[PDB]
């Protein structure tokens, strides 16, 4: 999913 | 020869993550905890001055310092990220610390998202000819003097  | 000493100590780095059934007002979707601990019958506090967890810049006071067990950080977030974890040693000579790069992941490699996961990573530290004072802390912490 979303990584930062 | 008979005159040298090698000491080995083990660390475990781990985390758990859970998907919230209700996102927060900021849209944080998961609750997670990252921790550093010694293995069975090991007290890493004897040789560890502190454990520093370097969170991503989006988090309030991102550098989280634990000077005593349990060495862990609990937070709510929306994305996985790479977390430097520094273990500072109670040693007056080099090395003064060891640095790991830990993957705080909220979802597994498989494309579909999951409801919760946990993960454990084992790390072995080796010290050659450590100082008289540091050698004792390593062994008092469940460390192993390597027998030739």
């Amino acid at each position: 999913a979303a990584r930062k | 020869m008979d005159n040298q000493c090698t000491v080995q100590v083990r660390l475990e780095l781990g985390h758990r993550a859970q998907l919230r059934k209700k996102p927060t007002t900021e849209g944080f979707t998961h609750d997670w905890m990252v921790f550093v601990r010694g293995p069975e019958q090991c007290d890493i506090q004897h040789f560890v001055e502190k454990v520093v967890f370097w969170l991503h810049d989006s988090f309030p006071k991102p550098r989280r310092v634990c000077k005593e067990p349990p060495y862990k950080v609990e937070e709510s977030g929306y994305a996985g990220f790479i977390m430097p974890i520094e273990v500072h040693f109670k040693n007056k000579e080099e090395p003064r610390k060891v640095c790991f790069t830990y993957d705080l992941f909220l979802n597994l490699e498989g494309n579909p998202p999951v409801n919760h996961l946990n993960h454990l990573r084992c790390e072995k530290l080796t010290f050659n000819n450590p100082t008289t004072e540091f050698r004792y802390k390593l062994l008092r912490a469940g460390g192993v003097m390597v027998m030739p």
